[PDB]
């Protein structure tokens, strides 16, 4: 069961697999068997799902046997498993959307405390591994806090989150 | 030897002696496909006639005698006038409108003879 | 009596089949692709009905010739970049003044973004001015010009039309056969005698002559709208030449593109003309009128006039020989009124942009042929057309018509007919299968 | 008992072969190549297992139609020179507001070194602007447009698919045949019936009506990803027309190469629409609901909703009406909820540079006013997947896969190969 | 008269009466090559059956008796219920897993019968 | 089973024993035309041999002795040595110059036989 | 002793016929259209006359390969707009100095009236300057360039030539066969195995080896005008690659037509080099020279020199591994005099505009291969050409030649021969028909 990780705003390319290397009719559905996208001959039809304005498939890739599912403007509620039905299979992948940010946007002082906000999807167990230029490779749970804030603590912290051996790098805004 | 269609004017009795001559000549890009389809058409035209011969129980025989009685409604002329005066062309023109029923009669007679032979051999 | 099945009887029926070709540089008719040839078997006692006007072979050969012409022009250069504005001037180096144009135009080069100011000699019939003046190619607003490949020769090579296995071709051998009605002397020959696919009008060139008497053959001799195919018994040789010494010049109009344009004429400019023996033509016209009198009365005045009007192909004697397409005004041949050493010179005009089969949107550019062309041919028949009489006039006027190529190919496929062998027959006898 | 050889016995096996056309002036579906048509023999005491959804005949016909369309387009004009910058303005001679664009471009005349300033009316769905504004052809950066020759016609002419010698076509005459399973009344035909190769989505047109009631056939009715082909018994007439009095203007884009472009719209500008009898359509939808409740229960609410979305050829009822390619918004048709004189007007849109259902082909404007009346002989519904806890089944019109249009006419047919050589034991023995 | 495949549901004995009806129907751009290839395929498929008939000593025959014993392993059914209740499709389905063995047996029996024949005729 | 033309080095008796396998192997885009015309050529080449066999009165028989005697010499030798050691290829090489005459004699003899049988069958 | 008829007799006659293909991603050679392959029969006491230099299978294979090559180039991009003036500069990121040219040219976009200034890298052999400097493609004045389809592969997929029904292919299994004369051990296989349509010169790559010792096969060992097909028993592995990390960039020539340029390079620029194990090559050359001493005498000095000269395709060893065409300089291979762990490196050169079959007016642009190309093959034969001597010298110089692809494919179809079966046999036998 393949699993991929999002960044709450970027795109994700979940790919079906076709053994005949041709335009076999396929259909993308979530865990509730609600149609999202689908091939109909040479045209594209979108199901009555919550991804009407976001879901899209690279129509030029259908000839080779690749039927991706492009999901633009990822949202936290979009985290669910998705199914292919290329010929008779159930090629199933799971999408996890992680939202990591901080409440203190810009208003910070020297010697203060810093707090982060991670929005994990319901039904997941994330592990955040922060990385900093000065070397505070902070390890902790979903919520991370920093107690020391000085002029040396500037620089973007590439705080990335782990779950099921899969890792996705983030960026944060730090201006001092 | 009269050659291909050489006896087309000779009487039926005289033209029935050179049936092999008219039988051996029945089988052997703009021009390329024309040649290919001519070959295929010739093969089909030969094979349909051979199948018709083989269905009436006359495969491989030029002159086959069969059991279908000659109904007098097709031609009332005697053999002395048919096999000594007319050639094959006017004969084919004469009975050209009664040939399908003759072919069907031959087909049915051959099938009946085949079944009778199989029944006879089982005793 | 009992029916008996005879296989291989000499019985045939009229049919239409796809006859193939057979014949003994690469040619425009692709006669090399035909199967090598090798025949005639007399059929005594038989009478067969022939009809050359309902002969499917003439239509089959017409379609075959059209397809062969169109197939050999696919791999040739497409002269689309020729359709430019030409700045032409009169050539001066007799009566050919105002006939050849010295056209200088902007032409592309091997490099896409580079140009090349070249010049060429175009005949007056190849260019129409735009309204020194500005001209353009004549077939530029209606057709796409495709230059004929220089290594493909338009020579009429004899081809034989052989019927496939199971079919036979009957050949009427009656020496006075008029193209319709039974032939009391029929023969079965596998391949045709060899028909030269020559394209011409008003004069059947290099054709097969009649045996005894000049034959007049028409579908309805009383109908004026049907052409009157004449066939001679002795040939009237015609001497055709192009005195101009053409020089061919190659112009590169693209990567691997070679447009061949007329260069500078080496010497003097003279009209291309066709020479015909005057005494021989007069005697042949006398024989033609003598036999033609049989269909209109012995007191009929038979008159010959020039063409009525239309395109240059039907108005003048158009023919191709040597690679240059002539268009010979034939008003010098048909001017006589027949009641109860010297030679005739016919001025000819040469064209290069041709649309042979009257097709819309397709044309051909025949590249110039180097050197002076001399061309000897036989006139073995005419294609006359009787004008509409007043039904109360004693004079009959005949003007050379034509233009339908099927009329040309009907004069060679007139004695021929394809039949389908029906070797399976049924006949009664005293047989009985045991 | 000895082995006896029988040649010519009625024995067949399922097989796939090349079936040739036999049609009943040029058409995109060749009429100068199909052999002239010439018959039906009932087969008592036989039950043959049919299958619509794995039938090779639909795939073969799809390939044949694709090859015919891609072959009748090769000798046609090529419209690559049309890829220029089009200075375009709105026409203002109410619904068709900003939908007809009055473009004007520089185009090469018959002479290579001269230019010509011509103008043509392009539909809004056919030009995308580059940021009078500058536009360009819609299918200009991904495909080459070849104009359809005006002398060939997209008229659906019936074609009979005959099997070659040695093969037979079995025709299931069971009037309650749902497309899969044993057919208790099988007949043999030399050729299939007249199959009008109509191209349409969301609404099967011009098909063969089914007898008895409105038959519903699906590959897997429980699956929510299979087109639920519906076939009517009483056809509902549809009246589609384009009120504009269009005129065709010819532009010379090359030597001997013309380009027929929309000129001036004589008279008023009005929207292309389609009319369907509201009462007749309501009755037909009621019959479809009655026959559809059998597969989902009697108490389940059957609901019809318009197309969910996607490419214009799926989300709108697209068809060819006399040459112009309509795209009709059928939201007013499939809009109801069924629980246990007036005409519906569909605002259609016309495209010229359409994308083929295979490269794009430009349909030249049709001179005059177009009107056509057609039979709606079936739908292509796609069910919406449920949560297994709701008593509603919303059906939305699908289609677009052109094999489904021809699978509603090749459902009763099946190709078999005759195997006449048989062996059986008898008491006979050769001497 | 029933027509092509007319006796497809009839019993074996009753369907064996109409072999000629199914016998004579075995021979007769985008559409042009489809026509040509289909014609060649039909000719080849008919010639295959004819050659199989020829090497069994059954050439030019519809009902041909042979010398190979019918082993009860292939089918234990008696003649009554074979030729009076079953249909040719059912019989083909039952013995479809033994056709190659029977064809090979017919082949070898035919060749031994032939070689015995030339042995006999040498006297 | 010496193989397809496997017995070409064996004695003519051994080759005549295994004629059946050679008889069964005589029938069964750039590559497309080479495939189609190859099939057409194979079909017509097999049909020519079958037809030549047919008009000699040897239809469907791998071995068919006929009435035409060994005229002149035609490399007569004797029946013992020819079928004991000599191979088929050498034998074809010896009489390659009289084959057409042999075929013509066979054709006329078969036509005579058919005419005589038709004559005697009417008694 | 009357005439008896036998059918199915094993007799054959040598004849020529069309043989189809059987093959066990699309390719230029359409193995997908070939029939699926499946059978080897030995023939006792058979003596068959073979001839490798009069074999029609060689010409048939050459024609088929050419047709498959130029068929796959039809639906692909045509690079006519590329024939423009290119402003080129030396790449300068090394022995490959000037051999990679950085060229920028005006270019058409999806809109006909909008120009675009793109750049692409061209090898020095692919561009010729016109007197930064102005350059043009090497084949802008002779041929029309047709870019090879990116998806279509040039990988040699084995094909099998199966004769049609009624024909047999006789496969000589003699292990000491010099290509001409009777082969006293023949077999019969309906198809041909181990046929790979590889294109190369001076070195037969990925071929079928000899069985026991190196075979010298020539039509005329005395006439120096003919080639000398040498075949190896033990393969000489060749290791070579293109170390440059190429990047493919897509440039629009127009609507729906992409020109896959050479983009840019990543890393250092290194010459394409072919490596052969020096010990292996030395041993193979010793065996080969021992073989040639048989036909020229033991005390005869054998000298090996590089190619005499001519076109780059015949001057240098030119294969097509990985989709990129190499032109390796084999002067370091044939350089020795024979008297009675290190690897030699070959400085290859790479072209992209190729005219493979010496055809005038048709060329092909090979799209650049992204990444790094490495191909390992092993040399199974050579094509040597003995130079004309003065008939009084002790030395004999053997320079590699080739250029005729038929000479390459004759190294595979040498052991086969197509025959036509004559299964109808007349003979005398003690029978009289009743
Ligand atoms: C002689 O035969 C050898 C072995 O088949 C040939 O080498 C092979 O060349 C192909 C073509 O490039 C290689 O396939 C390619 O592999 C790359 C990854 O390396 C992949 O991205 C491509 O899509 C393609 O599949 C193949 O790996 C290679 N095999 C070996 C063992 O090196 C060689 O080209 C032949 N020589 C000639 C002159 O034909
Ligand atoms: C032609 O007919 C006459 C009289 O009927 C006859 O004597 C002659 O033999 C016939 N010739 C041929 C060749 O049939
Ligand atoms: C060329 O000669 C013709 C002959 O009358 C004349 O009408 C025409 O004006 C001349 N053209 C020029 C440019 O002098
Ligand atoms: C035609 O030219 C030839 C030369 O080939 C000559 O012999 C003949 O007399 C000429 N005839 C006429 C009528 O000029
Ligand atoms: C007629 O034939 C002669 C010689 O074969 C040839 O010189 C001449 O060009 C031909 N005429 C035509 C119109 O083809
Ligand atoms: C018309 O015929 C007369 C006969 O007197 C002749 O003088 C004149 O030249 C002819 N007209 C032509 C050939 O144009
Ligand atoms: C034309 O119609 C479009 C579409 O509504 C509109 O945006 C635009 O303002 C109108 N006027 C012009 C000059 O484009
Ligand atoms: C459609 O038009 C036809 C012909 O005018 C008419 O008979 C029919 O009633 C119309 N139906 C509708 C729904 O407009
Ligand atoms: C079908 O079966 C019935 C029952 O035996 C029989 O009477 C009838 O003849 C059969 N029909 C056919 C066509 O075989
Ligand atoms: C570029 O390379 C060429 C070829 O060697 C050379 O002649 C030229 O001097 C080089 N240019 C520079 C600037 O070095
Ligand atoms: C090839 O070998 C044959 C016999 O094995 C011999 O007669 C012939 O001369 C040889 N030719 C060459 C070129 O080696
Ligand atoms: C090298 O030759 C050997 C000899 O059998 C062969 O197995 C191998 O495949 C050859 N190398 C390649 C790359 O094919």
């Amino acid at each position: 069961k393949k699993v991929v990780l999002g960044k709450k705003g970027d795109t994700v390319e979940l790919t079906c697999t076709a053994s005949q290397k041709k335009s076999i009719q396929f259909h993308w559905k979530n865990s509730n068997q609600i149609k999202i996208l689908g091939n109909q001959g040479s045209f594209l039809t979108k199901g009555p799902s919550k991804l009407n304005d976001r879901a899209d498939s690279r129509r030029s890739l259908w000839d080779q046997g690749n039927f991706p599912l492009i999901i633009k403007n990822l949202k936290i509620e979009d985290s669910d498993t998705y199914i292919c039905e290329v010929e008779d299979q159930k090629e199933e992948v799971q999408l996890l959307v992680f939202g990591l940010t901080a409440n203190s946007d810009t208003h910070l002082l020297q010697g203060q405390s810093l707090t982060l906000t991670l929005e994990s999807p319901p039904g997941s167990s994330p592990s955040v591994q922060c990385r900093s230029p000065r070397g505070k490779n902070i390890q902790g749970g979903k919520t991370l806090s920093v107690s020391q804030l000085e002029l040396q603590d500037s620089g973007t912290w590439t705080c990335t989150v782990l779950q099921n051996q899969k890792k996705v790098e983030f960026k944060i805004d730090i201006v001092v | 030897f009269l050659g291909f269609l050489g006896a087309a004017g000779s009487t039926m009795g005289a033209a029935s002696m050179t049936l092999t001559v008219q039988a051996r000549n029945l089988l052997s890009t703009v021009w390329g496909i024309k040649q290919l389809q001519a070959r295929v058409l010739a093969v089909e035209r030969y094979l349909r006639d051979q199948q018709l011969l083989g269905i009436w129980g006359c495969s491989g025989k030029l002159i086959c005698c069969t059991n279908v009685p000659w109904n007098s409604s097709w031609s009332n002329r005697n053999l002395s006038e048919i096999w000594d005066n007319m050639t094959w062309l006017q004969w084919d023109k004469e009975i050209s409108n009664y040939t399908q029923i003759i072919y069907g009669l031959l087909e049915e007679s051959q099938n009946q003879q085949e079944k009778n032979e199989q029944d006879l051999l089982a005793l | 009596l009992w029916v008996t099945v005879y296989y291989g009887v000499p019985v045939w029926k009229d049919a239409e089949t796809t006859l193939f070709c057979a014949s003994d540089k690469h040619n425009v008719w692709a006669t090399h692709a035909c199967v090598p040839t090798d025949q005639e078997i007399h059929l005594e006692n038989v009478t067969e009905e022939f009809n050359m006007w309902k002969n499917n072979m003439v239509e089959q050969m017409h379609t075959d010739i059209i397809s062969l012409w169109d197939q050999s022009l696919k791999p040739c250069v497409k002269l689309t970049p020729l359709c430019v504005t030409l700045q032409c001037t009169n050539v001066t180096n007799d009566d050919m003044r105002g006939e050849l144009k010295n056209c200088s135009f902007n032409m592309t080069t091997e490099l896409r973004d580079k140009k090349q100011k070249v010049y060429s000699l175009f005949y007056r019939l190849d260019v129409v001015q735009i309204n020194n003046k500005e001209y353009r190619l004549i077939n530029c607003n209606t057709s796409a010009i495709t230059q004929a490949c220089p290594k493909v020769s338009f020579e009429p090579i004899p081809i034989h039309y052989c019927a496939p296995a199971g079919f036979a071709i009957l050949k009427c051998k009656d020496k006075k056969f008029n193209g319709t009605g039974p032939c009391p002397s029929v023969s079965t020959v596998q391949c045709t005698h060899g028909i030269k696919p020559v394209v011409s009008t008003q004069l059947l060139l290099n054709g097969s002559l009649a045996e005894e008497e000049v034959m007049i053959r028409s579908e309805n001799i009383t109908n004026n709208a049907k052409n009157i195919l004449v066939q001679f018994n002795t040939p009237v040789q015609i001497n055709c030449t192009r005195p101009n010494n053409n020089t061919r010049k190659s112009i590169r109009i693209g990567p691997g593109q070679w447009f061949y344009a007329t260069g500078d004429i080496i010497g003097d400019i003279r009209q291309a003309h066709c020479n015909v023996s005057k005494a021989t033509w007069n005697e042949t016209l006398g024989k033609v009128v003598k036999q033609l009198r049989k269909h209109f009365g012995n007191n009929t005045i038979i008159r010959f006039a020039n063409s009525s009007g239309g395109r240059l192909e039907v108005t003048t004697h158009s023919f191709n020989c040597g690679g240059e397409f002539f268009y010979c005004n034939t008003s010098g041949l048909f001017n006589s009124t027949w009641i109860s050493n010297d030679s005739i010179t016919l001025p000819c005009r040469i064209k290069q942009i041709i649309n042979m089969w009257q097709r819309i949107g397709q044309a051909m550019y025949a590249p110039p042929i180097q050197g002076v062309i001399r061309c000897v041919s036989n006139i073995t028949g005419l294609i006359l057309t009787r004008d509409g009489g007043s039904t109360n006039s004693t004079t009959e006027t005949f003007r050379p018509g034509g233009g339908d190529m099927r009329d040309n190919w009907r004069s060679e496929l007139y004695k021929y007919k394809v039949v389908k062998i029906e070797p399976l027959g049924v006949a009664p006898t005293r047989c009985k299968r045991r």
